């Protein structure tokens, strides 16, 4: 059980082996809707780097639909400004390489590559509730 | 005698062989060869003194100024190249030496500078890295008043002479202005200087931002990322704040006042829903003065305030939409408010507290009032008599919430209060939504309490205002000169008038009633008693009061924007009353217009009242006695005529501000009627 | 070598700091050095380049705390295997700095280092002192470097390893565990795309 709200697995791979499961083996409910993952979802899961989130002890992941809803949302809720990569490495005082970045509509962390794509077509970089978003290429492509 | 770089007396050495050869051609020749060259200008000193004997001796040469004007003119565009592309600065600190040169001459606001030396070392300076800029404000904060006002009226004189000589429109933008936009970062940097060197008080008055819990969603999104802690993160900081570790609200007591950097002329020209376009989204070709706030009014300001709420209201309503196209529950895109004539402070209790639990977000929305009974559209008219009710309701003295002065005309907080939290909840929440839906409310607090808002709290400086009988005694034990211990025989223990009359006692330090205050410890002791009239006799009711205010401005560029003083006029209105501006807007019914007899003879019994007489005239007229944001022009009062010429007074609709003016027969009629009804109402 | 050793336990455990690792988001090109998949929880690096570390907590920890990494070899079959770098990287000259030959993992721009071998399982390990984060950061970056390939024979012989970071006070106690697989390749780009693309098609 996961009943201890400090000492449970918080990335889906660590869960796994706290399951003694693979992540080909494990089924789990998204924390909205509490409908089952698919497969795929599950895994991409796993590639965008998000936390389970525990109620009562049990996990919860987040599916496809859901989260995207849900980012869309907070998008039109807390967006705060916009600055091009360059303006954004001298308020941080660090290159954008290095800088935390997701995806504003699917939450994925943005590659190199992708950050410098942004910088390539003058693209800016926004400020949420006070972390920062841009475009990952499976979304400036859709 | 050629040289390559220039001291006072290698000066020297000319102005004796000139006046000898009585010529100035070789000091001219040299002072260009000079001056035109950067480098040479770096190498040659720091030596402030020694700058400042130079030029109070050349500038008394008319060919010399020229001249001077001549080099600066070359020099300034190689300098934006050294600094822009070659990073000169980081190569050699010494670089900066440079500007502090030349800025020591006091020649640069004759309008000869002005017109293209001044403009193009200003397009040089303003490219100057962050860390030079810091070095450069640093110093100028050592400098006298009246240098600062000089420094300000170098720019000022800019600013102003380029808005007055080119035409602005909505085509051609004062935003694509290089020579505005670099003289108004220089004077930035000028606007810092004078922060810092003002008195900054940053150890002993800051108080936690407490932010309201975000909607479940949000949290979910929040507990799904990394940041169950990381609800703490400060609007948006101003690059020079943090580069001099001070903020333009430390600050209190500038050198020279803030309002002396409002540019007028610039704020009559700029179109704020553009630069407030800016502001949110980075370009790289334009600039936003939204940036630079010290230069906006409060006029333009308060525009600007007024798209981000209405931008906000405007995305509430599409995130309303988006969920109801999703999952097909319906939101109310309004925070509608249903409230009895009877009930208004419980009603709307629960209903902002249900809201306030259910959806922290709904408090966001448009502002929409329904009295229980009462049928009517709520176009402002209605939410205006609501606030009227409930600041009237709750600043009646047997509600016990606030105590009233009866020389200042202020409320300040009840101590003793037994009531609950909830209603100091409630009124903070009501000054909240009154800036958000631009309406003038009738309250009356001391600047202490914007400052305690603003999240600093009250000094001992303070209660200047908020409770002069007490200022003035606290004052008085400060400057007395004799044994405070044996002549006032006072200790660290205060009392307090109960609900019921009863003095309570308060120990400011543990068994206060058996420690004397001594004159090492007096300057403690007011220190202590003005935390505890400002802050720790309060606390309880301002901590829930100050909750209640943040739980609608918690996300609103206000903290950056504006100041406590700012903050007074947005909620009450301003005190200047320009019944010319008045006039120019007025809107005519019933079949008044502008050219009507008794309507000229009306403006002419107006202008020729008393402020007292006009303050009432709007007390009738209006519901308050000052005006909106932006003067009476803004008021669009509404002259409707009641009737032919008959004995009866003047009436008025404050929620509306319509003046149902009788058609009197002559202009001593008109101005007794009204002059009674003014004063009997 | 010391052919035999007791099996240090693996779990993540934030502890009362909130203990937590980052990694920074790299690319898959065929010049990066180092990547991290956080679909398989993995580092990919190449022999001897930098490979940074953010770590991140909730609350500050007490004075005296302490990172330490010790690596195990993922399968169970081998877990009571130390970990030691292959001979011929033993015998290299490159062994210069303050860590022993067979010590594995090296810490980089951090004298305060201390190369320890575990005196009851003979384990190797790497400690620094714990750092707080800098004026205007969120988490401490610490840099790794792994001195051997996993492909080496007579050393990880292409069996996967987990380096274990722990967080623990002036006296070892701990306070905070996690851990990730390494993978230290000539082509990591190549190497993570590779066993990424293998993972989505189970
Ligand atoms: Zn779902
Ligand atoms: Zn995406
Ligand atoms: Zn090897």
């Amino acid at each position: 059980m996961f009943q201890d709200p400090q000492e449970r697995p918080r990335k889906l791979p660590q869960l796994c082996t706290e399951l003694q499961t693979t992540i080909h083996d494990i089924i789990l409910e998204c924390v909205y809707c509490k409908q089952q993952l698919l497969r795929r979802e599950v895994y991409d899961f796993a590639f965008r780097d998000l936390c389970i989130v525990y109620r009562d002890g049990n996990p919860y992941a987040v599916c496809d639909k859901c989260l995207k809803f849900y980012s869309k949302i907070s998008e039109y809720r807390h967006y705060s400004y916009s600055l091009y990569g360059t303006t954004l490495e001298q308020q941080y005082n660090k290159p954008l390489s290095d800088l935390l970045i997701r995806c504003i509509n699917c939450q994925k962390p943005l590659s190199p590559e992708e950050k410098q794509r942004h910088l390539d077509k003058k693209q800016r970089f926004h400020n949420i509730r006070g972390r920062w978003t841009g475009r990952c290429m499976s979304c400036s492509r859709s | 005698k050629d040289v390559t770089y220039l001291t006072e007396e290698k000066v020297y050495e000319i102005l004796e062989l000139c006046r000898e050869r009585e010529d100035y051609s070789p000091l001219i020749r040299v002072i260009g060869r000079v001056f035109s060259s950067a480098e040479a200008l770096v190498q040659s000193f720091v030596d402030i003194d020694a700058i400042r004997r130079v030029y109070t001796r050349l500038l008394s040469n008319e060919k010399i100024e020229t001249a001077f004007l001549n080099a600066l003119v070359y020099l300034s565009p190689n300098v934006e190249c050294d600094l822009t592309y070659h990073n000169v600065y980081s190569r050699d600190p010494n670089y900066l030496n440079l500007f502090i040169i030349v800025m020591e001459n006091r020649n640069l606001h004759s309008p000869e500078y002005l017109e293209m030396a001044l403009p193009l070392f200003c397009k040089a300076m303003s490219k100057l890295p962050l860390a030079a800029q810091g070095k450069l404000i640093r110093l100028w904060s050592k400098y006298n008043a009246d240098q600062i006002r000089r420094m300000m009226e170098t720019f000022q004189q800019l600013i102003t002479y380029k808005v007055i000589s080119n035409e602005f429109n909505s085509r051609n933008l004062v935003n694509d202005d290089d020579a505005i936009v670099a003289a108004s970062k220089c004077l930035k940097m000028v606007y810092y200087a004078n922060v810092v060197g003002g008195e900054v008080d940053t150890n002993h008055n800051e108080e936690d931002d407490e932010e309201p819990i975000p909607e479940s969603s949000e949290l979910t999104l929040q507990e799904l990322l990394g940041e169950e802690r990381r609800n703490k993160k400060g609007p948006r900081v101003d690059p020079l704040e943090t580069e001099l570790g001070v903020k333009t609200l430390d600050c209190r007591k500038p050198l020279i006042p803030f309002e002396e950097f409002i540019n007028e002329p610039l704020n009559e020209v700029l179109e704020m829903d553009k630069d407030y376009t800016f502001f949110k989204v980075e370009t790289e070709n334009k600039f936003s003065f939204m940036t630079c706030p010290f230069i906006l009014n409060a006029v333009t300001k308060n525009l600007g305030l007024y798209y981000d709420n209405r931008i906000r209201m405007y995305s509430e309503r599409r995130i309303t939409v988006l969920y109801s196209l999703v999952q097909g529950q319906q939101l109310n895109p309004y925070l509608r408010l249903k409230v009895r004539r009877d009930h208004i402070i419980d009603d709307a209790l629960v209903r902002l507290e249900m809201i306030a639990m259910e959806n922290p977000a709904d408090l966001k929305k448009q502002l929409y009032v329904e009295f229980e009974g009462e049928q009517g559209v709520d176009e402002g008219g209605v939410s205006k008599e609501f606030f009227q009710l409930v600041v009237e309701e709750i600043f009646n003295p047997d509600i016990g919430m606030f105590t009233y002065d009866e020389s200042t005309k202020l409320f300040w907080f009840n101590p003793s209060s037994f009531e609950t939290e909830g209603q100091f909840t409630l009124i903070g929440i009501v000054l909240g939504l009154a800036i958000y839906n631009n309406c003038i409310l009738d309250v009356h607090f001391p600047m202490v309490v914007y400052r305690k808002l603003m999240g600093k709290k009250g000094t001992f400086r303070d209660l200047g205002d908020s409770h002069p009988v007490l200022y003035q005694s606290l004052k008085d034990l400060l400057e007395y000169e004799g044994n405070v211990e044996d002549d006032m025989m006072i200790t660290f223990q205060i009392s307090q008038t109960d609900l019921f009359g009863n003095p309570m006692m308060y120990d400011l330090k543990e068994n206060g009633d058996k420690i004397p205050i001594t004159n090492e410890n007096r300057k403690e002791f007011v220190n202590l008693y003005s935390d505890y009239i400002l802050n720790k006799s309060v606390e309880k009711q301002f901590k829930a009061f100050r909750r209640g205010f943040h739980m609608v401005t918690n996300e609103s560029p206000l903290k950056y924007l504006f100041r406590p003083e700012e903050i007074e006029l947005l909620i009450c209105g301003s005190r200047n009353l320009d019944f010319q501006a008045l006039e120019e807007t007025t809107e005519y019914d019933g079949g008044y217009t502008r050219d009507s007899v008794l309507i000229r003879e009306f403006w002419e019994i107006v202008h020729s009242f008393t402020d007292e007489q006009k303050r009432l005239f709007l007390q009738f007229t209006t519901g308050t006695d000052r005006a909106p944001v932006g003067g009476l022009g803004k008021l669009k009062m509404i002259i409707a005529k009641n009737g032919p010429d008959t004995e009866r007074l003047p009436t008025s609709h404050t929620c509306f501000n319509v003046l149902l003016l009788p058609e009197y027969s002559s202009k001593e009629k008109l101005k007794e009627r009204l002059l009674k009804a003014i004063t009997y109402a | 070598w010391p052919l035999s050793s007791s099996v240090p336990s693996q779990k993540t455990y934030q502890g009362s700091y909130g203990f937590r690792l980052g990694f920074l988001h790299s690319g898959t090109a065929k010049s990066v050095t180092c990547t991290y998949s956080p679909a398989l929880n993995k580092m990919f690096c190449q022999l001897a380049k930098t490979c940074p570390v953010q770590l991140w907590v909730d609350s500050t920890p007490p004075p005296g705390t302490r990172v330490r990494a010790m690596a195990i070899y993922k399968q169970s079959q081998h877990m009571t295997e130390v970990v030691r770098r292959c001979p011929h990287h033993e015998r290299c000259s490159d062994s210069d700095g303050l860590a022993p030959p067979q010590h594995l993992i090296r810490v980089e721009g951090n004298l305060r280092v201390e190369y320890l071998d575990d005196r009851n399982t003979f384990r190797h390990s790497v400690v620094v002192p714990y750092e707080p984060p800098e004026v205007g950061s969120d988490c401490t970056t610490i840099h790794y470097n792994y001195m051997c390939n996993s492909s080496c024979m007579g050393g990880m012989n292409r069996r996967p390893i987990l380096t274990i970071i722990t967080l623990e006070d002036s006296s070892g106690n701990l306070l905070g565990r996690n851990s990730f697989e390494v993978r230290v390749c000539a082509c990591p780009g190549r190497d993570r795309r590779t066993e990424e693309e293998n993972l989505r098609k189970k």
